[PDB]
């Protein structure tokens, strides 16, 4: 399965703006057919801060039908954008080009006002 | 040390 | 400090469906002001599967302004709903009772058709 | 485990 070598954790997944997710999988200690997700995310979204450096990601992956949910807190040694994003979606391996389809939420502050912005990212396996 | 921005959307 | 009590413990939070999130925070080894989120989620939402048993959660928390993003894969020893949910939001400690405001996405299949459904959960702290 | 098509549908 191409669902199999995603698991080897050496793939880049690149979205429409050129942001890159580099996933690493480890078997869940307690959940069947589930993996803990780690690795790094390199942001390139137009107009955003915290570009071009690796941010750790974390979440969980369900191998039965290849569904994933993962998150990034935008704090590293280079830049802190005081924000977090969560992506939830599914892998489609049916085409010649594998695609991870996601919806995301970004929680952040503008002045003293909290907000949660929505969007969609499609990542292509490189 | 890391630079600090208001949010991911705004410096 | 209400942010420090959160970090020091295993706090419980009940949403409008009666579902319960329990969070534990461990400092990240590389990200300043950031914590790995562990804990468990018990789904009590009417009309859904995978109710009444704990599912592990995972994700990340930013202590600087108390923002969180966390996920559940709906697979455990009791039930498997072949899906995953991600919540993202923020804590508000300004009232007499703390609230966690989130937006979520649920990825799942209906037959061979994948879908991602959106919603909102407001969790009130159990104290 | 008991298996459901999704979280929404048995």
């Amino acid at each position: 399965s191409p669902d199999m070598k995603l698991l080897a954790g050496a793939s880049n997944w690149v979205n429409q703006s050129g942001s890159v997710a580099q996933f690493v999988f480890t078997p869940s200690p307690t959940q069947p057919q589930t993996y803990e997700v780690s690795g790094n995310y390199i942001n390139n979204a137009q107009g955003t801060g915290c570009k071009g450096t690796p941010y750790p990601l974390s979440g969980a992956y369900y191998s039965g039908n290849q569904i994933i949910s993962f998150s990034v807190v935008w704090s590293n040694a280079s830049a802190n954008c005081q924000s977090a994003t969560g992506w939830t979606g599914y892998f489609d391996f049916s085409g010649s080009q594998a695609v991870l389809k996601t919806d995301w939420n970004l929680a952040f502050y503008s002045g003293s006002t909290p907000a949660i912005q929505q969007g969609q990212d499609d990542f292509m396996q490189s | 040390v890391a630079t600090v921005s208001e949010s991911l959307l705004t410096e």
